[PDB]
Formats: structure tokens, C-alpha cells, sequence
């Protein structure tokens, strides 16, 4: 019979590329 | 010496609920084929058919859509006639095969019929077994619907419709009592002298019952002033039939030639080798025409020849009498009347269980059987586990917050009233906090990899291994979980991390990290999943339609095992922006579902995966099973007046096909978890089609639900997931059914939405605190889920509760077990060890099958990494002082260590 | 194996058909495993 | 659409011969007229249009129901090609039709 | 191909689906994105690539878009062969871009 | 096949009888012990 | 009055080609059934 | 017999949102 176990352990660390800048409200501007 | 005498029926037999019982047969593969080829050949003489009768011809895909019509009494008569004649054929090639009963032979029973039953009685006369019959049963399908439509034309040239018909289709014979036949044929002709009608439009007796019965037949409208005069003690019933039958005014030698010229001329015909009783011709018992010749006389019976109802049952004793034979045993099929044939055919004369089948064969085929959900895990707003998620439930918790810094500035990207460019009117949403957490180690990413992967398809990784682990699935230790047998389907709308994140730094991990065709392709790789892999976009809707995708390819064979699941990670802030702009999101808050101040929906983050089998498969490798799907279906809304907004019109068609389908009526179904985004035309549109569908309102006005239903929207809670709505919807309901409860509805902020129908006078509710939704003793919960999309989609499904566990198990006799941990990492090694004690001590002294089952789980369920931990003891408190002890050491400084490459000699 | 033989073997010791035209929609192979044309 | 059905005055030999051969829904119509008109003890009017012949000694009773059955069957023909009329009108022997 | 919704069987507008292939949605990334406006997202989701096929011939049957990277069209070819053969349909629109 | 696609009769005591050799004795069992290919089935799966 | 004879064979008689025409089968209904349920049986076995 | 005919005539124009000033090479960087 399949128990509910605890799930993996996972070793976890945070990846991320933070969104900087606020490019996103200057798209199509020129270099200004 | 006893010969059954089988009897077959007209069309005063309402065979509607025998046509819905076949099409649920799914045991009997000869019947299936039948079912399948016979609409076949009914819609290809449907075509020949005049312009006339083809526009008031109703179109189908299947025979399901012509019941309601048949009932409703909008089924015009050469459909009625040729489904009659598939009701009978079709009871009878099932009593035949599935129910294993012997071929009729001519010396120990004879064939009768009246009207269409004498079509069915040629065929059935005419083979000596079940196969040799579809191929005649198919022709007498065809000469059925050539019956009807050349009666059907008689009629509409003689007299037209009446006004007042609303598509319904009139009678043309009723039944007279009280009067012997030769006595109301007299009146016939009286009525006819004094209102000078015309030869054809007289009205003629159609049939001879007793020696008080018979049956009148004319045009509507004649037939009814004739009736009139009929006064008491006569009495009066009306048939159910449409068209002009047994008239020897009306028809004539072509027009029995036309109705059999669909079958070929050749030399091959069989021969009528089982005597057929033709009680109204002038030899009682005929036998040795071919199949055309008898079909033509068959024919010739309803359209030229009355009914001599009131010899049918002498003719059969006397053919019993010249066989020898003491009495018979009726074998009715779809006969009007049908038990009085016993007692009547009898007057005139003096007076085990099925074997188990071989194993593998009991299971019904892969088509159409139940999809057993076993396992579920996610990632959702506020909730780092499914667990978590039912606390966000059952505690009515409204997870939506302004957009955290991680993912966009709001001061520079939301304004109250945007007028710069990208800038957008909210910011709202549910999101995930954890969502860049990861294993790189585990999954063999370098750190530089692993920030450029989409968090959508890490986290569809880590949900996919913990489903996975807690469906006990082990590639290739079954044959279920055979790695050629496991396929992966996942439903995305965006690409957020490619467009905004990774774009600043385009580098080498960019396109395999940011394509939704990875999502599930990282998922066939890791664990070596050679079955298929596919992404489906159809917005919001897209999980729930690719759980469909993925309960097809079960259905169909082409896996065994499927993970199902659909991820939503928001980090663009142009689509939040877009989606302000066209007026899909609210400004103010969370889904206001059902709330009558509600303003659009909230995005919300989810990660959600599952791991479907077909449920013989489930339990044939003592799998866990939460629930087990019974239907699904999608259609689009293609009726509605703007692209964006669904329409009621084709969701409604597809909760009653999704109900059909299934065998299931609206009392069956005690919950639906609707769409509900939270939108005053959204919720009160979907309201109306479920309650219309679950909640039925009586022509009086009552209920007709006997129980009460529950209608209830995830979306209120953690927000609208998008591309995984369906799956968050779905896990839902996965937690309502372990836990037994309906949650509190957070949507209703400040007063019900007036749009709604009245709920209570139909029995349904929206709980505004939590209500128990307990199992009904030997019963089960079944559920409606719907989830749609702005392309116009729609897609719902139709859950039912697990099946009960095996009662008896057995009693393992080894004092001694043992419990094996493993893990990729010493970090890793220690969590395991900490959270498995934890576990322990949560569930100590339950039972005392809880340590052989431990083992079973943690050694035979489970894959072993190279780090690893062992315990071994008679009982559950020695693992852990065990466990503990050995945590201890790894407290103390002694780190986990691989076990060596090549194992052990 | 070897069956052709067996029929004189065993006569040793001792001393025309047709098929119908399936009803229209009935000769065709159920949809499943059906050519999909392309138009 | 306004349709009008003409007298018996304009009817000629042989008329609608191709109407008969080519249109099945047509010569259907006939053949069920023709059997109607039999079983009311009237003259048979499916000969009309075939031989073209009969029409020289062909009776008043004959000339005036091959006229009707000719507008009916020609009638439901433009119906069944899309025809739908907003009114009728007949002269003399056309109002029957 | 000739077909007319609803003029036969198998074009009946609850018949037909439609399935397309899609990788990409390039336009609402770099074009549409430099000035997001009130039809960006319909313009730019997949989803409506197949969605607005069902909308303007009026087709009720199913409607999917299938991402597979390099292999989506013949993806989306397979599914709609599945459905095809499952008799969920009668006609399929399979397509990729 | 050769019993319900090739439209042949089912054996009967009367004018047929049944042999097999070694495996074939298995399937004889099964066919002999049938009175039609309906019928045939639930035995021939116990048989394979 | 003739006598027809089933004769079945064994192992000896290559019904690998035979195995291969019944896969191909569409036409017959209860054959169908027969190649999907029999692997299920002997699968379980 | 469906013939193989010319297509519809679609009445055509150019419906464009041109991509400018390289904004695209500058994703992450300031405005500067």
C-alpha cells in the first residue's frame, strides 16, 4: 500500500534575473 | 418440448430508453460496431430522402441526439421507424452475444413481428448466428428509413400539417374499444356516405386486436371528427403514430417495389431459415423466400396489408401444435402489451452463475473507462504544497496583493489613471513568493543554467517528481510505467522569463530555457520519458485542455501513465498591462465571483501537476487514487456577438454532452466548480447554463434536484492561474473530496449579483461558510469542472469519487522491516531524515500495518539516489531512535557520503 | 505444417460462392484506422 | 417573390418533358399524382408527359388535372431551389394550384 | 476543398475543428509591445491563431493551439488526426505559422 | 475470422470434427467445446 | 455427406505472417476485440 | 467535380508595427 510521505527535501537556492530598469515603459524610445 | 416464440414490436413501443441503454454498452464488441455503423446507414438513405422531408430531418453525429426528439415527439417518421428498428435488432443482437444466448433455429422456435417488427423478424430469420446478422441487420436499417419516408410522403400528399403542431408530429391511428371490428367497419362506411369524402382521405380500419378492439387510422384532422362520433361506452386511446400505415387505398405493389429496391439484386441472398409466424397474410407460416422477397412481403404488411392483431396468438399455438411442442416461452422485444402474449399464445394449448473470465479479459476496453487521478502536487499563491492550498480554502483566504518588487516597480508601471505607454490601471495579483527556488543539483543544472530556465518549467519539475513520488511511480518496475508508456502534456500561455528576464542578457541557455516546448520536454528527459510530450495554448483554458489531450491518448492506447499538469509564472509587465487594456482585469481587487459590484478578474500564479492511468491499470499496480475522471469534452463558442465574451448558448450544449456521455443526470452531480473569473456577464452567463443543467426547474415552478447543489469558484481565493486554472480548479476538488468539505466563497464581498437566477427555489447554493460534503454510504461525489478561454473555447470535465479500497489485504508475517532513505545531497539526506521522523511521530500508533506499508512504500515506491540511509526494527518507534541516531551523527559534523560508484561486489 | 498433404491422406481410408454489396456507410472501416485525406 | 399560376388556356404538348426526364424530385411528384388520381377513380396523368402524343384526343378531365399536377410539381420545384413566395395569385383554373 | 458550413454532414458547423502549431509570439514581444494598446492581447496570444478561424467561419468544434518547438505542425497534425479518427470530428483545419 | 468475416458455418456434431497436435489440442478444446464465435471467445482467452 | 476436419498444428508452422494479417484486420468487429483483450490476458499471466 | 479555381481577391494593405531604435539591444540598460 502507497503511504503519503513527506515530499523530497529539496536543496533549495533562489535563481532569478531581476527586471531592472523599467525598459519595459521605453520600449520603441530611442537611447535618451 | 417448449419453443420460445420471438415477437418483436411497432412503434407504439417507446423505445427510447432502450436505444439510451445501448449506446452505454461497452462489454458486447459486436454491438458497439453495430452501434456505430448502423447511424452510418441510417444518415446515408437520410440523404436520399426528398428536400421536404430532408429539412424537417434534425442532423447528428450520433443516435444520443435523436432520443430527446424521439420523446419530444419531433421526430418525423422515417427516423422513429428506422430507430425502432435499431432498438430491437440491437436488444436483440445483445441478448445473443453478451447475454450468450443461443441463435434461434427452426425446430425449436419461430419469429413474429407487427409493422417494423416484421422488418427485424425477415433478418433475424434469415441468419443462423449473430455475425451472419449485422450485415442483413444493417440492409433492414436502410429498407426501415424507406418505409417511414414513402409513408411519410403519402401523408404530407393526402393531408398537410396543422398550425398549432410546434414541430410535433400528429397521430394518424388511435384505438377504438367497445365495438367488434365488422360492427365499427360499418360505421366507417356510414361516416363515410354522409360527409362524401374522397376515396384516399376515408378513414379504414388499420387493425383487428380482439373481439372487442381494433384500430382506426386517417389524417389528423379526419380522424378526430370521426372519433367524435364515437361516443360512450366506446373508449378512445391515441397511438403514437405518424403516418399512414396498412392502407391498401394508399399504396401499392411499386411503392413496396421502391422501398426494397436499396437492396442489390444477387444470388447470395440468404434464405428465411427459422419459420417467421405472418399471422395477417394468407398463409400463417412462411419460410425458404430470400431475404429480398421476404422483406418486400414484410413490407407489404404495413403498408397494404390490416393488422390481424387478434390472430397472432392462435397462429403461433397452432405452429407449436405442428412441431409437437406442449407450450411456448415468449421472448418479447420492445413489444407493446408484451407480458399478456405468455398467458394469451398458451390458452390454446394444454400447458448457473457466468464464468469468471480470464484474467485480463474482465476489464472493459481502454475506450471510455475511468482515468484515475492518483497523485497531485502544485505550487500556489500563499501555498507551497497542496496542503497549504486547502488551509488558503477552507480559512476563506483572499491571497491577491500589489505586484511585489521582485517582479515589477508599481510606482513606475501602475497608475490610477494610466496615460503614459506599458503603464497599466492595476497591479494586483496572486503570486508565487517561492518561485525561483530551486535544485539545481537535482535535476543537473549549473547555477549558470539554471537562472536562465523559465521558473515555469523548474517548478513544473519539482511538482512532476513530487506527483510522481507520491503516485509510487518507479520507470519500468510495471508495465504500466514502462518508460515507452509515459507521456507528458502541460498547458502555457506565456513566456514571461524569455521576454523580460533572460532578454537582458541574451546567452546560451536562452531557447531551451525559455521555450514552452521544454516545459515538458525537461520532464521526458530527466526521468527518461520516451512517450510523447506536448504543450497546448488555449489561454485560459489551456491545463484543462490538455488534460483532455492526455485522457484521449489514454482512451486511445497510446500510453499508460500521463502527467498532466499547466504553469502560469507572471514577470512582463505588458501583459498584466495589455490585459488592463482590454478591460479583462479588475481594478479594485481579487475575482469578485458571483459579487454584483464585480469588475474583472485578478491573475494569479500556479504551478500544478498530476499523474493520470486508466483505473484498471491504477489498480492493477495498487496505485493510490484520489478521484477518477469520467468525462471531458470541448467545444468553442462560436454563436457569441464579440470574439472575447462566451456565450451560454454553447456552454450549456456542452454540460449536457459531457452528462450524456458519462450516463450521469443532474441529481448525480452534487458540486460544480465553475469558471467564474469574477465578471457580472462571465458569472451570471455560466451561472445560467449550470443550473439549467444541474438544477433543472420544474414546469410548475419546484426543483427538480431532490439534493441540494453546490456552485463554488477557486478564482475568489488565489486569483485566475490562466494557462493553469483547469489543474488549480481540478486540485481543488481533489482536497474537497479528502477532506469532505465545501469551502467558504470569498467572492461575495458586498451583495449577490442580481443577474443570477434564484438559487433556492432551485436548490442551489453558494456556501458562505464551510459545509460537510460527506461520501454517501456504497456512493460516490461526483463533480462538474468547467474552464474556459477568451479565444472562445470551452472545456469542462466530469469527476466521480475513488473506487473503495480492497477489504481484505492480509496480514504480513515478518516480525522484521526495513525503511531506506535516500537523497542526492548530504543537505538533502538531512531533510529527508528530519521530515521522516517528523512523520513518525504523527502517525505512531494508527496501526500496526503501517511499518510493513512504510517499508513497502520507502523501498519498492521509491527510486535510490547514492546517498543513503537504512533502518531496520519490529516496529515503528525503533525507526525512529534509529532515524535519530542517525541524524544525530549527521548534526554533529558527519556528513552524508555517496555510497561508491560501482556498488558493492 | 506440412497441411496440403493431409487431405489425401486421409481420404486414403475412405472410398460457387459470393459476397453482397454492405449497405451504404456499412463498407467502409469503422473511423478508427481510416485514411484522413487531405482536401 | 409573387407567383402566378396561369390558366388552362396557354398549355401545350409535350409540356414539361425535360422538366419530367431530368428533375427526379419532379417525375416523383408526377408518379405519386398519377397514383392519387387512380385511387380517386380519375384519369392517369403520367402518360402526359411521356408520350406528348396523347395530348391531340386527351379529355377535358385529363387536360385540366395534368394542368394542376403540372403547377404543383413545378411550384414545389422552386420551393426546394429556394423560392419562397411572399403571395399567390391565380386566374381561372391556376387559383387551385 | 468546397466546403460551405452546414451544406453537408460532414461540414456542419459543430463538426469541424481546428489545430495549429505555434512556437512563437514574436509580434506581441517587439512590435505591438512598443505601444500596448486595447487589442494587444487577442492580437498576440496564440491562442487566437486557431480561436479567430473558429470565430469568423463559425466553427464550434474544438480549437488548440500545439507548442512542440520544430516538430509543432505535424504535433498539431497528429492531434487532429486523433480526433478525426475518434469521431470527435468530421472536417479538421490543421495548419502551422 | 474464417467464422464471422468469411460468413463459415460453426462446426457441428454432425459433420465436422476436430484435431490438434500438441498446441493444437489446446485450441480444440476450446472450438469443440463453442457453438458459436460469440461463444468462443470467453474460452479462447482462458486458453491463450 | 462429406465430413469437414479442424486441424490445428503446433509450434512447428511459422504464424508469424498469420499474426500479421490479423493485426491489419478492420473489417471484422469480434476479431478486434479478440488481438486487444488477448495480449491483456497473456500480459497478466 | 470541385475545380481547382483562383483564390479570393483579397482587397490587400499593409498592416505594420515597424520595430525602431534598437531598443532591443539596450534590454536591462538604464535610459541613460
Amino acid at each position: 500500500k502507497v503511504l503519503e510521505l513527506p515530499a523530497y527535501g529539496w536543496a533549495l537556492k533562489n535563481y532569478w534575473l531581476q527586471y531592472v530598469n523599467d525598459w519595459s515603459l521605453r520600449k520603441g524610445d530611442p537611447a535618451v | 418440448a417448449q419453443m420460445r416464440v420471438v415477437a418483436f414490436g411497432d412503434q407504439t413501443y417507446d423505445c427510447s430508453e432502450a436505444v439510451s441503454q445501448l449506446l452505454r454498452v461497452r462489454d458486447d464488441a459486436i454491438v458497439v460496431d453495430f452501434l456505430e455503423r448502423a447511424p452510418a446507414v441510417l444518415k446515408a438513405e437520410l440523404a436520399r430522402l426528398s428536400s421536404e422531408q430532408q429539412e424537417e430531418t434534425p442532423r447528428f453525429a450520433t443516435l444520443a441526439e435523436l432520443v430527446p426528439r424521439y420523446r419530444a415527439g419531433t421526430l418525423n417518421p422515417a427516423v422513429s421507424q428506422a430507430l425502432t428498428c435499431i432498438a430491437q435488432l440491437g436488444l436483440f443482437i445483445r441478448q445473443h452475444s453478451s447475454g450468450q444466448e443461443a441463435y434461434p433455429t427452426a425446430h425449436d422456435s419461430c419469429i413474429t413481428g407487427v409493422c417494423t417488427g416484421a422488418l427485424t423478424a425477415v433478418a433475424v430469420g434469415s441468419a443462423s448466428s449473430v455475425t451472419a446478422l449485422v450485415p442483413l441487420a444493417l440492409h433492414t436499417v436502410a429498407v426501415a428509413v424507406r418505409l417511414g419516408a414513402r409513408a411519410w410522403e403519402i401523408g404530407s400528399c393526402l393531408a398537410d400539417a396543422r398550425r398549432g403542431a410546434n414541430g410535433r408530429y400528429a397521430s394518424w391511428t388511435s384505438a377504438v374499444g367497445g365495438i367488434s371490428p365488422q360492427d365499427l367497419q360499418d360505421r366507417i362506411s356510414a361516416y363515410t356516405a354522409e360527409q362524401a369524402l374522397a376515396s384516399v382521405s376515408v378513414p379504414y380500419l388499420s387493425a383487428a386486436v380482439g373481439p372487442g378492439q381494433s384500430s382506426v387510422s386517417a389524417a389528423p384532422v379526419i380522424l378526430d371528427a370521426f372519433l367524435s362520433t364515437l361516443l360512450r361506452p366506446l373508449t378512445t386511446t391515441r397511438l403514437p403514430i405518424t403516418a399512414p400505415y396498412h392502407a391498401p387505398h394508399l399504396f401499392t405493389a411499386k411503392d413496396v417495389q421502391h422501398v426494397t429496391d436499396c437492396l442489390p439484386p444477387s444470388e447470395a441472398w440468404p434464405t428465411v431459415r427459422i419459420p417467421i409466424i405472418s399471422f395477417s397474410r394468407d398463409e400463417a407460416v412462411s419460410r425458404g423466400a430470400s431475404f429480398p422477397a421476404a422483406m418486400s412481403e414484410a413490407v407489404r404488411d404495413c403498408l397494404i396489408r390490416p393488422i390481424a392483431l387478434d390472430r397472432m396468438a392462435v397462429s403461433i399455438a397452432n405452429h407449436a401444435r405442428d412441431l409437437g411442442k406442449d407450450s411456448v416461452l415468449p421472448s418479447p422485444i420492445a413489444l407493446s402489451f408484451s407480458d399478456k402474449l405468455g398467458p394469451q399464445v398458451n390458452s390454446h394449448l394444454p400447458g448457473s452463475k457466468s464464468i469468471p473470465s480470464a484474467i485480463g479479459a474482465e476489464q472493459q476496453p481502454m475506450a471510455k473507462s475511468p482515468i484515475a487521478i492518483l497523485a497531485a502536487s502544485g505550487r500556489f499563491p500563499q501555498s507551497s504544497s497542496m496542503d497549504q492550498f486547502w488551509d488558503v480554502l477552507i480559512n476563506g483566504v483572499d491571497t491577491h496583493e500589489l505586484v511585489p518588487p521582485t517582479r515589477w516597480n508599481a510606482a513606475t508601471h501602475v497608475s490610477e489613471d494610466p496615460k503614459a505607454k506599458n503603464v497599466s490601471g492595476t497591479g494586483f495579483g496572486c503570486w508565487l513568493h517561492e518561485a525561483g527556488e530551486f535544485d539545481a543539483a537535482y535535476f543537473n543544472m549549473s547555477p549558470r543554467e539554471a537562472p536562465q530556465v523559465d521558473p515555469a518549467q523548474r517548478l513544473a519539475l519539482l511538482t512532476a517528481t513530487e506527483a510522481l513520488e507520491q503516485a509510487g511511480v518507479v520507470p519500468n518496475r510495471t508495465s504500466s510505467t514502462q518508460k515507452n508508456r509515459v507521456g507528458v502534456w502541460y498547458g502555457a500561455t506565456s513566456n514571461d522569463w524569455m521576454e523580460t528576464n533572460s532578454a537582458q542578457n541574451v546567452d546560451t541557455y536562452f531557447i531551451p530555457g525559455g521555450n514552452r516546448a521544454f516545459i515538458p520536454g525537461r520532464v521526458n528527459y530527466f526521468h527518461k520519458f520516451s512517450g510523447p510530450s506536448y504543450t497546448i495554448d488555449t489561454a485560459c483554458s489551456s491545463s484543462l485542455a490538455a488534460l483532455h489531450m492526455a485522457c484521449n491518448a489514454l482512451w486511445r492506447g497510446e500510453v499508460d501513465t500521463a502527467i498532466v499538469g499547466g504553469t502560469n509564472v507572471l514577470t512582463n509587465p505588458d501583459m498584466t498591462a495589455g490585459l488592463d487594456a482590454g478591460h479583462f482585469l479588475s481594478r479594485s481587487g481579487n475575482c469578485k465571483t458571483f459579487d454584483d459590484e464585480a469588475d474583472g478578474y485578478c491573475r494569479g500564479e500556479a504551478v500544478v501537476t498530476l499523474i493520470l492511468k486508466r483505473l484498471p491499470d491504477a489498480q492493477a499496480d495498487k496505485d493510490p487514487i484520489q478521484a477518477s475522471i469520467l468525462g471531458i469534452a470541448t467545444n468553442h463558442s462560436a454563436e457569441a456577438a464579440s470574439i472575447t465574451r462566451p456565450h451560454a448558448g454553447a456552454q450549456q450544449d456542452l454540460f449536457q454532452q459531457v452528462l450524456t456521455e458519462t450516463g450521469l443526470t443532474a441529481n448525480d452531480i452534487s458540486v460544480c466548480e465553475m469558471h467564474g473569473t469574477g465578471t457580472q456577464a462571465g458569472d451570471s452567463g455560466e451561472t445560467t447554463s449550470v443550473v439549467e443543467t444541474l438544477a433543472p426547474l420544474n414546469r410548475s415552478g419546484s426543483a427538480v434536484r431532490t439534493t441540494p447543489l453546490y456552485i463554488g469558484a477557486v478564482k475568489s481565493n488565489v486569483g485566475h492561474a490562466e494557462s493553469a486554472a483547469g489543474v488549480s480548479s481540478l486540485a481543488k476538488i481533489l482536497l474537497m473530496l479528502k477532506h469532505s468539505k465545501i469551502p467558504p466563497h470569498v467572492g461575495i464581498k458586498t451583495k449577490l449579483n442580481h443577474r443570477l437566477p434564484d438559487l433556492a427555489a432551485r436548490n442551489t447554493h453558494i456556501a458562505r461558510s464551510e459545509v460537510p460534503w460527506p461520501r454517501p454510504k456504497n456512493g460516490k461525489r461526483r463533480v462538474l469542472l468547467n474552464n474556459f478561454s477568451a479565444a472562445g473555447g470551452n472545456t469542462c470535465l466530469v469527476l466521480e469519487d475513488a473506487p473503495e479500497p480492497e477489504d481484505s489485504q492480509e496480514v504480513d508475517p515478518r516480525e522484521h522491516h526495513i525503511v531506506a532513505l535516500s537523497a542526492k545531497t548530504p543537505d538533502s539526506m538531512v531533510n529527508n531524515l528530519t521530515n521522516m521522523i517528523t512523520w513518525i511521530d504523527k502517525h505512531s500508533g494508527d496501526s500496526l500495518a503501517t511499518l510493513p506499508q512504510l517499508s513497502y512504500t520507502t523501498t519498492a515506491r521509491r527510486v535510490h539516489h547514492r546517498h543513503r540511509a537504512v533502518a531496520t526494527g519490529t516496529d515503528l518507534l525503533q525507526i525512529r531512535s534509529s532515524l535519530q541516531e542517525q541524524l544525530d551523527r549527521r548534526v554533529s559534523g558527519e556528513r552524508s557520503i555517496p555510497h561508491p560508484p560501482n556498488g558493492p561486489s | 505444417s506440412f497441411s496440403d498433404k493431409l487431405g489425401p491422406q486421409v481420404n486414403s481410408h475412405l472410398p460457387t460462392s459470393k459476397s453482397i454489396p454492405s449497405a451504404i456507410g456499412a463498407e467502409q472501416q469503422p473511423m478508427a484506422k481510416s485514411p484522413i485525406a487531405i482536401l | 417573390f409573387v407567383l402566378a399560376f396561369t390558366g388552362q388556356g396557354s398549355a401545350f404538348a409535350g409540356m414539361g418533358v425535360d422538366l419530367y426526364k431530368r428533375f427526379a424530385s419532379f417525375r416523383s411528384d408526377i408518379a405519386r399524382y398519377d397514383q392519387i388520381c387512380e385511387g380517386m377513380s380519375l384519369p392517369s396523368i403520367k402518360a402526359m408527359f411521356e408520350d406528348e402524343k396523347v395530348f391531340s384526343t386527351a379529355s377535358p378531365t385529363l387536360q385540366q388535372l395534368t394542368h394542376v399536377c403540372f403547377q404543383m410539381a413545378l411550384y414545389r420545384l422552386w420551393k426546394s431551389l429556394g423560392v419562397q413566395a411572399k403571395a399567390v395569385v391565380g386566374h381561372s383554373l391556376g387559383e387551385y394550384a
